[PDB]
């Protein structure tokens, strides 16, 4: 099947900083059929990008999609705690859909005491 | 647009005269998609297959329509083609209810991403509610046909 | 605001199937797609399969065809996921999700992908 | 509120230990109860014991005792919960979960009952 | 040990109707240490009332407990969507805290299919 | 309220002698409890060894503070008692920190709930937060201290 393979896989940085996550097809993917998603521990995944740079409704704009092709990137600006989850992208250009394996972003604090 | 990357060509619309059966309705949509090399050689019979299980009839007002289609590992390239049958033909009812649905338009569809069905299934649900478009689709020629629905894909 | 709500945990011995619901409602149900994504615990997200209920068969992933059915039922505006045989292997948090669309209305143009999520249905195999 | 974020699931072999946290923030940690309870899946819930960590000494369960440790890190606002020896009985999900308080602000008094709840840490155990 | 029985074991109700569910103690337990929680399938419980009789912090006023001693009583006045749910009672009078079994609040069909 | 049940007696509260080291106070103070059948008779080594364990100085200033305590299960009925020391004594700091507590108020604890002992900790952070009253209580005699204690218990 297209393979999505997601980079890095796990991203630590700390708060209000950029953070910049990339998912590599092993084939072209028309832009219409590439989503973001964000999957905080216990819950569902929640729709941050659709068709590659669309946000989904009530996704702020420091959650940024872009990319074409075989590279598509997910930019979150501000990064907040709450932000503490995995991100994953997927491809909906042809049955089965297929995900990345998903990027784990972990926020450390600013100053350990 | 809802119709981004699907074929359509004057010689995907035919009229179909009122001996011909649902079945050899489904043959003759497939046909020109198969000399064109949109789906696979047996395409037809998997449409037949699914619409024997798994209808496709719209009780939709004041012109009944169909959407015969298959498996998407079956369609090679994007295509509809398009038939207007001389008289009703029955076809079963889509959502499962007993009675038959009186079809005078059938959309014939080749897609080869499923995640694309609801698109074209909304423009089809949007270009129908034209209750004087489809009217005019059942006394229109070949020629007028295409152009009237090549508008309607193009935007 | 479609919402997805989805059936209880269940344990499950090996062999046996189960079948899991998904209800949806706050929109429209018949036209537009529905797919079951399911997760190993502390692993990632695959996609199982779909179906849009107005056309009554699901869509399969080939690893799937044969083990899981999917059906949907318009009266109760109810998606299902059924599967069998099951082994340790199947062990995991199953999920439906619809597709968002655009637009005001319950009838705007679909955007494939999974605006909506249900909550999750625990699957373990003893 | 106060919210309180566990470890992921864990995917365990019989005779095998885990140790699971529950990290709280938003409010005050030393002089609140935090308890853990159990839900194996589709069933009820089970309290297994608690800890004031101020106090450092934990409360257990006698079904509990001497399978499960409970501790608490005041510096890293953070509960644990360690169960030894697994078997497959004990494939559930766990919670952690803290006392309410009365009123506004974060020095309240405490209330007993479990007004805070971790999303809940799947360990199952087989093979 | 203090067991808490509640019922009935099935409550089989349409919106806007009044709930009433049970909760017995086989001792007697003191007002003060008793607890009811809803909880959702595949979410974790949240508290709606405690020391019998208190609100919890948000917990809107349709939800009502009372009683005292070995006899405890939950009330959804009128009965939403999302109050379809197992809901338990919990005694924390002392170590250790024991739960009923729930009770299941489910949804009557009103139309046989 | 906070210290609901919790049973107190102007024989609970106890001035106690300069000798005294720690374990002095904790036998001294658990002694009317245990002659009113409020715990079990040897409370005391169970608190002399928590103690020694998970300490209970307060780090409060100028009147250090400690709240000795042990298991429940060593609980009969619900009590309190307090001991006024006239010199100050070396508590550990509960938080953990390597720095002792200098202790002068004692308020030890015969909790039978183990969900009860966050109220009364609650309570006890309350009342010693009162810098005038601290002082008042190296100075008040037994019935002064009875009376100001049993206010604040009963709100």
């Amino acid at each position: 099947e297209i393979v999505l393979t997601q980079s890095p896989g796990t991203l630590s940085l700390s708060p209000g900083e950029r953070a910049t996550l990339s998912c590599r097809a092993s084939q072209s993917v028309s832009s219409s059929y590439l989503a973001w998603y964000q999957q905080k521990p216990g819950q569902a995944p929640r729709l941050l990008i659709y068709g590659a740079s669309s946000r989904a409704t009530g996704i702020p704009d420091r959650f940024s999609g872009s990319g074409s092709g075989t590279d598509f990137t997910l930019t979150i600006s501000r990064l907040e705690p709450e932000d503490f989850a995995v991100y994953y992208c997927q491809q909906y250009g042809s049955s089965p859909s297929t995900f990345g394996q998903g990027t784990k972003v972990e926020i450390k604090r600013l100053v350990p005491r | 647009n809802a119709m981004q990357g699907i074929h359509f060509r004057r010689h995907y619309v035919r009229h179909l005269p009122k001996e011909v059966s649902q079945n050899d309705i489904i043959k003759a949509l497939a046909s020109p998609l198969i000399n064109d090399g949109m789906v696979v050689s047996d395409f037809a019979d998997h449409v037949i297959t699914r619409e024997q299980n798994f209808p496709t009839g719209l009780p939709v007002e004041p012109v009944g329509v169909a959407i015969p289609h298959t498996d998407s590992k079956y369609v090679r390239q994007n295509a509809i083609s398009v038939g207007i049958l001389a008289e009703p033909v029955n076809f079963e009812d889509a959502g499962g209810e007993p009675d038959p649905v009186p079809v005078r338009v059938v959309f014939m569809l080749a897609l080869g991403n499923w995640f694309d069905i609801t698109n074209v299934l909304w423009w089809i649900m949007d270009v129908i509610q034209d209750e004087d478009f489809m009217q005019q689709l059942l006394v229109m020629n070949d020629d007028e046909i295409y152009q009237s629905i090549y508008t309607r894909i193009s935007e | 605001q479609v919402q997805l709500v989805q059936s209880g945990a269940e344990v499950k011995k090996p062999g046996s199937s189960v079948k899991v619901s998904c209800k949806a409602s706050g929109g429209t149900f018949s036209s537009y797609a529905i797919s079951w994504v399911r997760q190993a615990p502390g692993q990632g997200l695959e996609w199982m399969g779909g179906i849009i209920p107005i056309f009554g068969t699901a869509n399969y992933a080939q690893k799937f065809q044969g083990r899981v059915t999917i059906t949907a039922d318009k009266s109760t505006s109810t998606a299902y996921m059924e599967l069998s045989s099951l082994r340790s292997e199947d062990t995991a948090v199953y999920y439906c999700a619809r597709e968002g669309t655009t637009g005001s209305g319950w009838l705007g143009k679909p955007i494939g992908a999974f605006a909506y999520w249900g909550q999750g249905t625990l699957v373990t195999v003893s």
